[PDB]
């Protein structure tokens, strides 16, 4: 078990992301290293929901934290334009995994 | 307006010290992080080290080939940054440039932040030269004359440090068509300058040309007479 | 201790545009700043993060990242924008500021002007202490950059050349020059020795005998 439960999927569509500047870049559709065109896609996990069970994250000490499951976001380069202009490999934020953020009270 | 007036800058050989000043004026120096940034003669910009300003910890980051060597610190009530260079090496012979830092609005960058921290106002520099070189006065050879009706002739300051040399020709009297190039640093350590003057052919067996080669760090003069072949 | 690479020389006439890029290091990771030194003095800020001007600075001067790689433009060039360019950024993975190795940027705003070449024999003196130096006084040559290659008879020689920067003279042209050294046995054993001396393409070759 984990105190929050994740989803993976393959992101085949993703056409606009923040990048680590924290601005909005364009996320081409493919890329080309070799012979012929490779599809851009990345692979994300996210949270199923906020409160797996009633009071937030599973296996959390009700009495004294609040918690919730958060979907926290990782950096991984892509390629990217700024208004078709500027193409080039950025590092994004995208979608990585689930944890459980915690509060006293 | 912003100053910074390095001093300090000089020859020593491998293995000596020196110590640079950087005086600033203008703004807030006690709120500034403050770089030293060398140049060797001819190549590009590099980092010597960074003194933070003392609110946010006033601690020190040196570049790896100087670490253990250098010391930065400063003095706040002068408005001073110093650089201390001890165990010189030839590698250290550059123009050493006082730098402040900009940009920096949360004190010391975290691990994320993409923007910030450039250097906004740089001083003139000084000059460090580290070589194992001695004083040594010049060899003068002459280089005889051998069409516009012009013949060239000139003579060879040969082996000589450090700069400068003046030449001269009849003493002050022949400026007119002289050349004097600048000199060439030698694999030796030693420089090599020519003074060429141009001059008409149909003078060359009635006019005396000397070339007056003055070294004032070696206190050595030569004057030497420049004839034709034949 | 990242290299931050920039191609190292960029020509461009009055009222084109330059651009330089620069790459490597942590571009991508954190923000390029770029620098104009001209010469003898020092560096200025003309670009900071990325693409923000300082104030005073003419609106020709741009720059943009494109992730991987930042380019400064420069506008409707003029002489006065003559000078090296370097680019820099904190280097995470080093935890230093580190600099890119410059681009000189010449500015074409004089007619080219061919080098002339004046060579000069070791003097008998020199010879009779055994030893033999060879002067080659390049001047008056516009832009200012050449190449110099000695020739034994006609065979290159690369040993013993020792060859100066080029420098600005009052007229605004450049001069530099060249010295070759030899042993008065290498000096005396051949028919002739030769300065040849290249710019923009077009050689201008000097030739001394004993
Ligand atoms: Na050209």
């Amino acid at each position: 078990y984990s105190v929050c439960d994740s989803e993976s999927l393959w992101v085949t569509d993703k056409s606009s992301a923040i990048d680590i500047r924290g601005h909005q870049v364009t996320v081409l559709g493919e890329i080309k290293t070799g012979n012929s065109p490779v599809k851009q896609y990345f692979y994300e996990t996210r949270c199923k929901e906020a409160r797996p069970v009633k009071n937030g994250c599973r296996g959390i000490d009700d009495k004294h934290w609040n918690s919730q499951c958060k979907t926290s976001q990782t950096y991984v380069r892509a390629l990217t334009s700024e208004n078709n202009k500027l193409v080039g490999w950025r590092w994004i934020r995208i979608d990585t995994s689930c944890v459980c953020a915690l509060s006293r009270k | 307006e912003v100053q910074l007036v390095e001093s300090g800058g000089g020859l020593v050989k491998p293995g000596g010290s020196l110590r640079l000043s950087c005086a600033a004026s203008g703004f807030t120096f006690s709120n500034a992080w403050m770089n030293w940034v060398r140049q060797a003669p001819g190549k590009g910009l590099e980092w010597v080290g960074r003194i933070k300003s003392k609110t946010d910890g006033g601690t020190t980051d040196y570049a790896a080939p100087v670490k253990g060597r250098f010391t930065i610190s400063r003095d706040d009530s002068k408005n001073t940054l110093y650089l201390q260079m001890n165990s010189l090496k030839t590698e250290d012979t550059a123009v050493y440039y006082c730098t402040t830092s900009g940009g920096l609005l949360y004190g010391s960058p975290s691990f994320g932040d993409y923007y910030g921290y450039w250097m906004d106002y740089w001083g003139q520099g000084t000059t460090v030269t580290v070589s194992s070189a001695s004083t040594k006065g010049p060899s003068v050879f002459p280089l005889a004359p051998s069409s516009g009706g012009t013949a060239a002739l000139g003579c060879l300051v040969k082996d000589y440090f450090p700069e400068p040399v003046t030449v001269s020709w009849n003493s002050g009297a022949l400026t007119s068509g002289v050349h004097t190039f600048p000199a060439v640093l030698q694999s030796s350590g030693l420089y090599s300058l020519s003074s060429v003057v141009t001059v008409p052919s149909s003078s060359l067996g009635t006019q005396t040309y000397i070339c007056n080669v003055n070294h004032k760090p070696s206190n050595t003069k030569v004057d030497k007479r420049v004839e034709p072949k034949s | 201790q990242s290299v931050l690479t920039q191609p190292p020389s960029v020509s461009v006439a009055p009222g084109q545009t330059a651009r330089i890029t620069c790459g490597g290091s942590s571009v991508g990771r954190k923000s390029v700043h770029w620098y104009q030194q001209s010469p003898g003095q020092a560096p200025v800020l003309v670009v900071y993060d990325d693409s923000d001007r300082p104030s005073g600075i003419p609106e020709r001067f741009s720059g943009s990242n494109s992730g991987d790689t930042a380019t400064l433009t420069i506008s409707r060039v003029e002489v006065g924008d003559e000078a090296d360019y370097y680019c820099q950024v904190w280097d995470i993975d080093s935890d230093h500021v580190v600099f890119g190795g410059g681009t000189k940027v010449t500015v074409l705003g004089q007619p080219k002007a061919a080098p002339s070449v004046t060579l000069f024999p070791p003097s008998s003196e020199e010879l009779q202490a055994n030893k033999a130096t060879l002067v080659c006084l390049i001047s008056d040559f516009y832009p200012g950059a050449v190449t110099v290659a000695w020739k034994a008879d006609s065979s290159p020689v690369k040993a013993g050349v020792e060859t100066t920067t080029p420098s600005k003279q009052s007229n605004n042209k450049y001069a530099a020059s060249s010295y070759l050294s030899l042993t008065p046995e290498q000096w005396k054993s051949h028919r002739s020795y030769s300065c040849q001396v290249t710019h923009e393409g077009s050689t201008v070759e000097k030739t001394v005998a004993p």
